[PDB]
């Protein structure tokens, strides 16, 4: 519908599933991302965990959890970080340029960025023909959040998944 | 806000009651716009000011506080037209273009800020789209207040009230309605008023339906409000921009789509009328160089180049291509460097790059980092590329070319992009030969660098010269005397247009036509005829080279001859080749062979003196010695020094 | 509803470098060259709104301690004024001060020019250092008042009605040439070219397509020790708009239009090369041979299409440089490198050279009389401690270029065609090529330049004679020594 | 029949394989064509070869155009689907192939698609943009007829 | 030289100092080392890339496309038959 190349997109296609296709560059470097916080109390024991909600958590927007570690959740018991029980989903982003051969004119190429969650990571080297899919997400304030205005530029967009 | 009710009632009464005798232009502008799903309206101010002077009195007073009450005013109208009840319907954008009085770019200084300003300038580059917001929901980090904020325009901070604080409001992006934005940046026209200074460029934000309306480089006349933004870079120093409502391009200037794979109808008619000309080929060969005299072989060769050729996708993956190549190489006065400018004009998609490319764009396909930056071989894919100083091109991309021209595909392994794209271009190159006529006395090849391989890849090589004949020289001269004044010679082309010749504005459309429509194929007797051709070539010219006569023959050349036959077949437009048709081609390429066919003082070559009684060890000399010894001797060129060196190397001295 | 008074000269007249605390809050005159100026960014000034506090004036320049509805903006511009290079005492750097223009004073200034300003002196407010100073040190900013050029020349009714009677004599041409480069002692030829190209041509647009070119591009091919530099320097003094780009390296401007980040911290301003800056004027370049190709392509393009196109960064245009190029070039190696042709004599490629219509080649050896003639001139110079006064000629040129547009008449000028033939074929027997119909067109254009010096309103046979001698001897002198054989047919052309 | 659209509709190639051997190949030096050879045939000849036989002369392998991927993709967004790219003939063609193979299932499908285009084509019946480019030729012809009725009725509406 | 026969690569760079193994097989195509005099030209001076390299390569094959007339016609016929 929703069939679109990246050149034709924004905004009627925003907050709607999308299949982009084009060349992928430059393929940002693979990096961990924290999700589940896991801790151990002693001698009170039990097992204690926090759940970290990032910007790309689930899909839907949620009140941001981050950051750092809970560190003496009541009562005053010590909490050591338990590494290797706690869950880390890998995370990456890769920008996508429209196909060079369907470019209309000497007009400059327009690329948009795709975040690749979990398994999808490291599945594509840069310069490869790719048809991404994903939900088209607009993240970040446009500057409206603070109280400085700055300029008119705003609401950078990217695709989650998929 | 009863006043806004009072204003909007006047805008509704302006849309519903407006009458140009007798259709309602606006009201139907609306319907015919919602049906195509345009969701826009274009008001004509003259009608507006005709209707009430008042609402234009306020609209030229405080535009940015009013115009959105006009938007809501019109979308409240489309609610009563496009649908009926007893969704969703975005608030339409209005685009108003009107005459007024043009206010040049230099003359914008304050004082009219927030007052609608019509003006005119050439757009430089268009900025990549980005979304602003229109309607976005917001929830609180704590009390979780659900607030739907209608943002308008008319930067705007979020409300802090339902600890709580200071600004506990999150943007919900799952329900938020977004629009688009552009950022044109426009340089005022070069005619007026640059004087001695570089012309200023005001930054403009197009939005919604005006976005991507204009290709960068096209003259336009913008309307829009004039206003200022902050953008920390004191004190206070706020910087100027022009919001656009709404843009209107000049009538002619690549309004699009000047490139339609189908064209019109009457065009097929008159084309198919041109296919019926016996002198069609002949009259075309007269279209290309109205100005350029002589050089008929080149003159025809251009024609057979533009028309493409046989293109085969046949299995396996190997695909033969079209169309050929052309070398104009020769001493100046050949007009080749001008001729290229002409081909560049005619060819449907063409890029003239002499280099080494020029200026900041790499010679064709180019790797630039944020990906393919698009260049000659790229930006000009599927068509003609014009190159000059072909011998003066850099090494690393020379490889790229040599590999490209045959398989049409160039592989780029640079950095994080290993892409393997596709250049369907057919290179037309004009080299500059060295030392003049003696290079003809020299072996015909051996010219380009140390290697003839270049000339091997190239199918049609034309050695030319600025030959002077009193007959012809008086022809060209007298022609120029005519050119200066009394001026009126360039009319001959025009009566050629009335009587016979093609306007070249039409030639292009024609070329596109023939290029897409039909793909020619050769006949068997023509084939065997060309077999005889090539075996006679091989045998005879071998016999010629029994003596080790220094010059060549490749099956690639044969393939060229083929591509010429299909090209010319595609001129007639016929789906099939004929024998005589080829009979032209053989001879034409024969002229090319004649070009393939065509003592030394030895002064400099007398490197013996140095090698001897100067240096038995050769050391402490080498290329260095030859310099100092020939550096202040008024004497030695790089090719000269090497030639004499290579010469003596070979000579065995 | 406001008029702020300009207040002409107020001595004082204190030097830029000479300033103290005693000048605070008190109006003081300053003078010196402008350096590149910021673009025009409307300042806040008056504050007003529909309510809803009242109007708040802010400020110059604090703004402590925003609404807006209808606010009266006034253009601001900050220009950095540097002290004039000629007036600098030895062993001292040219210190400089900030200048704040307001309202109409905006855009009156242009970089490269000396400007006389009456503005008052200001400080506020520290401002910002406090890190590397050690002390509570304020900034120094002259809020400007008036703007004047230094301290301007134009034709005038009495001066022109006087003037016209001078241009009527035929020999005025020769007198002018003799006036054109006084201190060199020069040559009659090499100055003739200068006069010709400096003086003008006719553009001249053919409806509606192509304008040909209305200028004369002088290649002055020098020789070590020959005057080849100094001549063109004259042109920078005399001509209205004349620009000195040197070779490269560079003496600003640097010949290539490029959009460059600004000094200190500022928004990105576009800038032209010598070409754009000098439009309609005269562009003056020397030592082509030392130029990096990056520039070479720029000059070539400029000569070719009469416009410079810039595609970077986001800004995309074609600026228009119509400049006449006058060049100084240095032959490869020695004075006369070979009997071999000019194109062989010097490094510059033949196609870039073809664009130049007039080639001035200097030669070749001294001599009794030549040493006389020279020495008298040099000695004359050092001892100091017919031609028109320089002022009236440098007015003359501008006058004629503005007012008059000479034109040929088709009837009797057909002769020229014949001449071309007479030149063409007979020249093909020896030497290559160089002749071409271009080289015909230059005849006409140069001729009508002389028609401008005559203030003639139309082209005459005399003008033709002059021109043909110029271009034909130009062509002769380029060729190899075999051109001696050429000379014998020049007689009828003479 | 005489109209150009039909006789052009018969011009289209189909992947139909032969049930039998046929020496005297008219297509080259076989001479016979081996059984179960897959040869593309235009519709005009292939139309009655599936009837005349009690085993027919040809299998009628379903055309790539009718691939169940397509007949599925046209059930999502017809209005944005590009017909003019695939054949370009569809309704002129598909109408024959539904009778030839006597397939009921897709009737209900195409009978829907053609309503969905038309509820869009009464929208461009009011006085293009890009969309006019992706219609099927015959459908396009109907667009001429409608647009002309409207244009003419508007030109009559005033003076 | 180090790659081909010796069969290993050695990097003393800066640096990581190691002898790492590349035991690759190798093909190479070169021109006629200036001047088409590849056919008639001497067994030496023709190659253009002395010396040990000439040895390292196990097999040096020569490809002068020189008739061999009766061989040209056959090649042409073959190419023709192929063009299908």
């Amino acid at each position: 519908a929703h069939a679109l190349s990246p050149r034709t997109l924004t905004a009627q296609h925003l907050n709607k599933l999308v299949s982009v296709e084009g060349i992928v560059t430059k393929t940002s470097l693979v990096r961990p991302k924290l999700i589940r916080s896991v801790h151990y109390a002693a001698k009170t024991g039990r097992f204690h965990y926090r759940d970290y909600t990032d910007a790309t958590t689930t899909l839907t927007t949620r009140i941001p959890t981050p950051a750092i570690y809970p560190t003496e959740d009541t009562e005053g018991n010590k909490l050591t970080t338990e590494y290797g029980y706690s869950t880390f989903i890998d995370h990456q982003r890769i920008t996508v340029q429209e196909m060079p051969e369907m470019a209309p004119a000497g007009q400059l190429p327009r690329s948009i960025d795709v975040i690749l969650d979990d398994d999808l990571v490291d599945k594509t080297k840069p310069g490869d023909r790719v048809n991404v899919v994903g939900v088209f997400k607009s993240l970040g304030a446009g500057g409206m959040n603070q109280s400085n205005s700055n300029t008119l530029i705003g609401f950078k967009t990217l695709i989650l998944g998929n | 806000d009863d006043d806004n009710t009072e204003i909007i009632k006047s805008f509704k009464n302006f849309i519903l009651e407006f009458r140009l005798d007798s259709q309602f232009i606006y009201r139907d502008q609306l319907r015919n716009n919602i049906l195509v799903k345009n969701y826009s309206l274009t008001v004509n101010m003259e009608h507006l000011i005709g209707y009430n002077e008042d609402i234009y009195k306020k609209l030229s007073d405080e535009p940015s506080d009013i115009i959105p009450l006009f938007e809501t005013a019109i979308t409240q109208v489309a609610k009563r037209i496009s649908i009926l009840s007893r969704n969703s319907l975005p608030t339409f954008q209005l685009i108003l273009n009107s005459n007024a009085n043009q206010i040049p770019l230099r003359d914008l200084d304050s004082e009219h800020v927030s007052k609608i300003v019509r003006l005119s300038g050439i757009i430089i580059s268009t900025s990549v789209l980005s979304s602003r917001a229109t309607y976005l929901s917001i929830m609180c980090r704590n009390c979780r207040h659900t607030t739907s904020i209608t943002i308008n325009n008319f930067t705007v901070s979020l409300p802090r009230s339902c600890n709580c604080g200071p600004d506990p409001y999150i943007i919900i992006h799952e329900s938020s309605k977004f629009i688009d934005q552009q950022f044109l940046k426009l340089q005022e026209i070069p005619e007026l008023v640059p004087v001695g200074e570089m012309p200023r460029n005001l930054t403009m934000t197009c939005d919604r339906y005006l976005t991507n309306k204009v290709i960068p480089g096209t003259r336009v006349t913008i309307v829009g409000i004039y206003s200022i933004y902050n953008s920390k870079n004191g004190v206070a120093i706020r910087t100027p921009y022009i919001k656009i409502l709404g843009i209107q391009s000049d009538v002619e200037t690549s309004s699009i789509w000047n490139s339609v794979t189908m064209f019109t109808e009457e065009e097929e008619e008159e084309f198919l009328q041109l296919s019926r000309n016996p002198k069609l080929y002949e009259i075309l060969t007269n279209s290309i160089a109205p100005s350029i005299f002589g050089n008929e072989d080149i003159k025809k060769a251009i024609v057979c180049l533009l028309m493409g050729g046989s293109k085969k996708i046949l299995p396996d993956g190997m695909r033969l291509r079209g169309d050929i190549n052309v070398l104009l190489l020769g001493d100046p006065g050949t007009a080749k460097s001008q001729l290229l400018k002409f081909v560049e004009k005619v060819s449907p998609i063409a890029v003239y790059t002499s280099g080494k490319g020029s200026s900041a764009a790499g010679l064709t396909a180019s790797v630039q980092r944020d990906y393919l930056e698009g260049g000659a071989m790229v930006l000009a894919d599927g068509g003609v590329v014009c190159i000059d100083e072909f011998d003066k091109m850099r090494d690393e991309d020379r490889v790229a070319i040599h590999e490209a021209m045959e398989q049409q595909t160039i592989s780029i392994a640079k950095a994080g992009i290993t892409t393997v794209l596709n250049s369907r271009t057919s290179v037309l190159a004009a080299a500059n030969p060295i030392y003049g006529r003696y290079d003809d006395l020299k072996s015909p090849g051996d010219n380009i660098d140390f290697q003839t391989t270049i000339l091997s890849r190239f199918d049609m090589i034309f050695i030319v010269k600025d030959d002077h004949n009193e007959e012809r020289d008086i022809s060209i001269a007298n022609h120029v005397i005519n050119i200066h004044t009394g001026n009126a010679n360039a009319m001959q082309n025009q009566q050629e247009e009335n009587g016979s010749e093609i306007s070249i504005e039409k030639m292009k459309r024609y070329i596109t036509y023939c290029r897409l429509k039909c793909a020619p194929r050769l006949s068997p007797q023509a084939a065997e005829k060309l077999s005889s051709n090539f075996v006679t070539i091989r045998k005879q010219l071998l016999i010629n080279e029994l003596e080790s006569t220094e010059r060549p023959i490749t099956i690639r050349q044969l393939e060229a001859i083929i591509r010429i036959t299909e090209s010319l077949a595609k001129l007639e437009l016929s789906p099939i080749a004929q024998e005589r048709h080829v009979d032209e081609a053989i001879r034409l390429f024969q002229a090319s062979t004649m070009d393939a066919a065509s003592t030394s003082l030895s002064e400099i070559r007398r490197f013996e003196q140095e090698l001897k009684r100067r240096l038995p060890i050769g050391w402490s000399t080498s290329y260095q010695t030859l310099r100092r010894e020939f550096v202040d001797t008024h004497r030695f060129s790089q090719l000269a020094l090497d030639k004499a060196l290579y010469a003596l190397e070979k000579h065995e001295t | 509803s406001e008029i702020h008074v300009r207040i002409s000269d107020f001595p004082t007249i204190y030097s830029l470098r000479e300033l103290r605390e005693s000048n605070l809050s008190s109006l003081v005159r300053v003078t010196g060259v402008v350096t590149r100026r910021t673009g025009v960014f409307p300042q806040l000034k008056y504050v007003k709104f529909n309510c809803l506090l009242g109007p708040f004036f802010q400020d110059s320049n604090e703004e402590i301690r925003v609404n807006g509805e209808k606010t009266v903006y006034r253009n601001y511009q900050r220009v950095t004024l540097q002290e004039a290079p000629g007036t600098v005492p030895p062993g001292r750097l040219p210190r400089h001060r900030e200048v704040i223009l307001l309202a109409d004073l905006v855009d009156v200034s242009k970089p490269g020019e000396e400007v006389e300003v009456t503005g008052i002196y200001k400080n506020n407010y520290d401002g910002n250092l406090n890190a590397k100073n050690g002390f509570p040190v304020f900034a120094t900013i002259i809020e400007a008042n008036s703007i004047k050029r230094r301290e301007v020349f134009s034709w005038t009714e009495e001066e022109e009605r006087e003037f016209r009677k001078i241009s009527r004599d035929r020999g005025i041409i020769d007198k002018i040439i003799s006036s054109m480069a006084p201190s060199i002692y020069g040559h009659r030829d090499i100055k003739t070219a200068v006069a010709c190209s400096l003086f003008g041509g006719v553009p001249k647009n053919v409806n509606g397509k192509h304008s040909i070119r209305g200028d004369i591009n002088v290649l002055l091919l020098g020789d070590p020790g020959t005057a080849k530099s100094q001549i063109l320097k004259y042109v920078e003094k005399t001509a209205h708009r004349a620009v000195f780009a040197t070779g490269q390296g560079a003496s600003a401007v640097g010949l290539t239009a490029s959009v460059r980040k600004d000094p200190i911290t500022k928004e990105w301003t576009l800038e032209g090369g010598a070409l754009v800056l000098a439009d309609k004027g005269v562009c003056l370049i020397d030592e082509f041979d030392k130029m990096n190709d990056q520039d070479r392509t720029s000059i070539h393009e400029a000569m070719e299409q009469q416009s410079i196109s810039i595609s970077k960064a986001g800004i995309v245009t074609t600026l228009q440089a119509r400049c006449s190029i006058i060049a100084a070039a240095n032959p490869n190696g020695g004075r006369y490198n070979s009997t071999l042709p000019l194109a062989q004599n010097v490094s510059l490629t033949e196609p870039i050279l073809s664009r130049f219509d007039i080639l001035c080649v200097v030669r070749d050896l001294v001599d009794e009389e030549a040493d006389e003639r020279l020495a008298t001139f040099v000695v004359d110079s050092h001892v100091r401690s017919s031609p028109i006064p320089q002022e009236l000629l440098m007015k003359y040129i501008h006058y004629a270029r503005t007012k008059i547009y000479p034109k040929l008449h088709q009837m009797d000028m057909d002769k020229v065609s014949r001449v071309y033939a007479d030149l063409r074929r007979e020249s093909i027997s020896t030497g290559s090529f160089p002749i071409t119909v271009r080289h015909l067109e230059s005849i006409l254009r140069i001729a009508e330049s002389f028609a401008k010096m005559r203030l003639s309103e139309f082209v005459s046979s005399y003008d033709l004679d002059r021109a043909i001698k110029v271009v034909v001897d130009s062509f002769v002198d380029a060729q190899k020594v075999s051109v001696r054989r050429q000379l014998r047919r020049s007689f009828a052309i003479y | 029949y005489y109209d150009i659209d039909d006789v052009l509709a018969d011009g289209t190639e189909f992947p139909c394989k032969f049930q039998y051997d046929i020496p005297g190949l008219g297509y080259n030096p076989g001479r016979p064509i081996t059984k179960n050879t897959k040869l593309s045939l235009p519709l005009w000849l292939a139309r009655i070869l599936a009837i005349v036989g009690p085993v027919p002369f040809v299998e009628l392998l379903p055309p790539d155009m009718f691939s169940t991927k397509v007949m599925n993709a046209i059930k999502t967004d017809p209005v944005a689907l590009d017909l003019h790219s695939i054949n370009s003939h569809f309704f002129s063609l598909a109408i024959k192939w539904i009778m030839l193979f006597s397939e009921k299932e897709l009737a209900n499908v195409v009978s829907e698609l053609l309503l969905q285009r038309a509820q869009e084509l009464n929208h461009h019946a009011s006085s293009t943009s890009t969309f006019l480019l992706k219609l099927e030729e015959m459908e396009k012809e109907i667009y001429k007829k409608s647009h002309e009725s409207y244009k003419d009725t508007k030109r009559w509406m005033f003076k | 030289h180090e790659v081909m026969e010796q069969q290993t690569v050695t990097i003393a760079k800066a640096g990581i100092h190691t002898t790492l193994n590349a035991r690759c097989s190798v093909i190479a195509a070169a021109n006629p080392v200036f001047g088409q005099y590849d056919v008639n030209r001497d067994p030496h001076q023709n190659i253009a890339l002395p010396d040990s390299l000439l040895s390292r390569f196990d097999l040096l094959f020569v490809v002068t496309d020189d008739i061999n007339e009766i061989r040209d016609r056959s090649i042409s016929e073959h190419v023709l038959r192929t063009h299908r």
